[PDB]
């Protein structure tokens, strides 16, 4: 644990990137988190929503 | 044809520890050198798993609930356990699932069987006795496949029924332990997915008699129940689940 | 029935196919069409309902026989099994990158160089850097002070544009 | 760069102006080997058919059916699909078929 100050910064940046990538898996109230599924399942008036 | 077995010895069923058994692969995705948290219908660690015997005079074929899913463990030698019955009322009113492994092949049928009160197979000292159902009128699904199968063999199965899909997971383990479940870890690979689409709340174990009255060969099986919970699974460099953490067992594993 | 009969009295064999769809899982489908596998190219792949865009290369990951797809830590599909021939393919993402323009002042010159960041030079005075592919700058073996920073120890200057 | 910087004069330096994304070329839609075809040969090419008062019924299930070997067969005098388009049969998936 001698080099914990640099490893803390590295872990925080990697965890922020992993959280930002992980947030793509959330649908945020939509029917799906995949854009291709929405564009292939729905008409553009509701796919726009 | 049905036969009442009236030479049983009255004894309450036993209970023992699950240890860290009952873990199956939750999906078909390869993962390597990773720690993955998943929320699924799992068997809890160190749980109270119900123990049934076949010894001579014990012959345990009770009526058990299915609930959300069933972990079925089998400390087996000389091939007494042969299959399972799934359904709701287990008669011709509803539609029921038959899985059997007789002396030739493995048969899965979804029919309205009028089941006997004590369904069984039999071995004469050759297999020449089969008394499971008295009729089968309306059959929707048939599937004939390969044979799935001191106590020498350990059979783990996980039966789940979600969205009309019957998931059977299996694992075969060479053991040399005498009486109880061995303590260790073994992740259950998926065996088959059956599109049966039926309501299942009750299930039956099918055993085999030994004739030379009747004699029950030495076998023992264990029934546990799955609950929705989270495990932390460890995937090694070869993609095999080598260890697991129950997230709601104790504060250390939490 | 005699064979000497006219049309309308001759026998006709009739098969009536009734496709019925109860909310049990459907098990009667058509033939799932397949096309020849193309590797080492940025293609749109559709493997057993899993779709995407990527470069499909050979993989050294040995799957267990029940496993079909592969995911990394960030839950992105980076490995897959071909269903026709049981082989493992890595799905590299198709190359993307920033396009940066390296120039001196327009009072000085109108010559520019283009840096494609994290892009190999075979996928676009062409020089390969660790920052990316630099087109329009002549790489020299001499070392000077940094005028325009490129990155990874590479700098550009005007004297033509050298890197 | 002049468009990005909103200026007609560009100072000396490096300016990130655009992006380059490789674009796809082909579509590869690989599926399993077409196995366990439905036994339509035992229904259409049967030796002995039934009479219409005691018509035979075969429950086609748990298989994959190539319908366009029937619709492209020259032998059939009448081929009338009512609820479904004929060419769309290879794409629609049904729970079971009764022949
Ligand atoms: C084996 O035992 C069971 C339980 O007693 C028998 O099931 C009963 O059979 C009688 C026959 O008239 C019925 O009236 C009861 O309603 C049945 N009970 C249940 C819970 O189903 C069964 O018949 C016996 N087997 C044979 C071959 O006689
Ligand atoms: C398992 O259940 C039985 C009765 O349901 C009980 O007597 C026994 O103590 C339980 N075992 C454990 C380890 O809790
Ligand atoms: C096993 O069951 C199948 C299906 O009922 C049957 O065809 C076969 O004859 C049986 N074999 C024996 C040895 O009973
Ligand atoms: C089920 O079987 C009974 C008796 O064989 C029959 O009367 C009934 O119509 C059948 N139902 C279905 C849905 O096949
Ligand atoms: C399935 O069976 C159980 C027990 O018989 C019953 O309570 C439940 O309502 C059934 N499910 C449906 C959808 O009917
Ligand atoms: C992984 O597999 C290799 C051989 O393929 C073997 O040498 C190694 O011991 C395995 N690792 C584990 C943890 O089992
Ligand atoms: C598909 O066919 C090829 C050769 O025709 C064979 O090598 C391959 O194993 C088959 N796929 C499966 C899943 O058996
Ligand atoms: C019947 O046989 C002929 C010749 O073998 C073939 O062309 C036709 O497709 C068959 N009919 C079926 C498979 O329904």
């Amino acid at each position: 644990s001698a080099l914990g100050k640099l490893q803390d910064v590295v872990n925080q940046n990697a965890q922020a990137l992993n959280t930002l990538v992980k947030q793509l898996s959330s649908n945020f109230g939509a029917i799906s988190s995949v854009l291709n599924d929405i564009l292939s399942r729905l008409d553009p008036p509701e796919a726009e929503v | 044809q049905c036969v009442n077995l009236t030479t049983r010895t009255q004894l309450p069923p036993a209970y023992t520890n699950s240890f860290t058994r009952g873990v199956y692969y939750p999906d078909k995705v390869f993962r390597s050198s990773v720690l993955h948290s998943t929320q699924d219908l799992f068997l809890p660690f160190f749980s109270n798993v119900t123990w049934f015997h076949a010894i001579h005079k014990r012959f345990d074929n009770p009526v058990l609930p299915f609930n959300d899913g069933v972990y079925f463990a089998s400390t087996e030698k000389s091939n007494i356990i042969r299959g399972w019955i799934f359904g709701t009322t287990l008669d011709s009113k509803t539609q029921s699932l038959l899985i059997v492994n007789n002396a030739t092949n493995v048969v899965i049928k979804v029919c309205e069987f009028q089941f006997c009160n004590d369904p069984f197979l039999g071995v004469y000292y050759m297999e020449s006795e089969f008394r499971v159902y008295s009729s089968a009128n309306n059959c929707t699904f048939e599937y004939v496949s390969q044979p799935f199968l001191n106590f020498k063999n350990l059979r783990e199965f996980v039966f789940k029924n979600i969205d009309g899909y019957f998931k059977i997971y299996s694992k075969h383990t060479p053991i040399n332990l005498v009486r109880d479940l061995p303590q260790g870890f073994s992740a259950l690979e998926p065996l088959v997915d059956l599109p049966i689409g039926i309501n299942i709340t009750r299930f039956q174990t099918l055993l085999a008699l030994h004739r030379s009255g009747w004699t029950a060969g030495a076998a023992a099986y264990y029934v546990g129940y799955l609950q929705p919970r989270t495990f932390l699974l460890k995937y090694n460099e070869n993609g095999t689940i080598t260890d697991a953490v129950d997230c709601a067992l104790d504060p250390l594993s939490e | 029935f005699q064979p000497t009969y006219g049309v309308g009295y001759q026998p006709y064999r009739v098969v009536v196919l009734s496709f019925e769809l109860l909310h049990a899982p459907a098990t009667v489908c058509g033939p799932k069409k397949s096309t020849n596998l193309v590797k080492n190219k940025c293609v749109n792949f559709n493997f057993n309902g899993l779709t995407g865009t990527g470069v499909l290369t050979e993989s050294n990951k040995k799957f267990l026989p029940f496993q079909q797809f592969g995911r990394d830590i960030a839950d992105t599909t980076d490995a897959v099994r071909d269903p026709q021939t049981l082989e493992i393919l890595d799905i590299t993402p198709c190359s993307f990158g920033g396009v940066s323009v390296i120039t001196p002042g327009t009072n000085t010159s109108n010559q520019v160089a283009v840096l494609y960041q994290d892009v190999n030079c075979t996928e676009v005075n062409v020089f390969q850097t660790r920052a990316g592919c630099l087109i329009g700058a002549e790489h020299v073996n001499n070392s000077y002070e940094c005028d325009i920073p490129i990155g990874a120890g590479i700098c550009a200057s005007y004297q033509s544009i050298i890197a | 760069t002049k468009c990005t910087l909103k200026s007609f004069t560009v100072e000396k330096g490096i300016y990130q102006t655009s992006n380059f994304r490789v674009q796809p070329t082909e579509s590869i839609v690989r599926f399993p080997n077409i196995t366990n075809l439905c036994p339509f040969g035992e229904v259409f090419n049967a030796t002995r058919f039934a009479s219409v008062y005691a018509w035979n019924r075969k429950r086609i299930s748990n298989c994959v059916a190539d319908y366009s070997v029937l619709y492209n067969s020259a032998s059939f005098s009448t081929f009338k699909c009512y609820g479904v388009s004929p060419t769309k049969l290879n794409d629609l998936c049904f729970t079971n078929v009764y022949a």
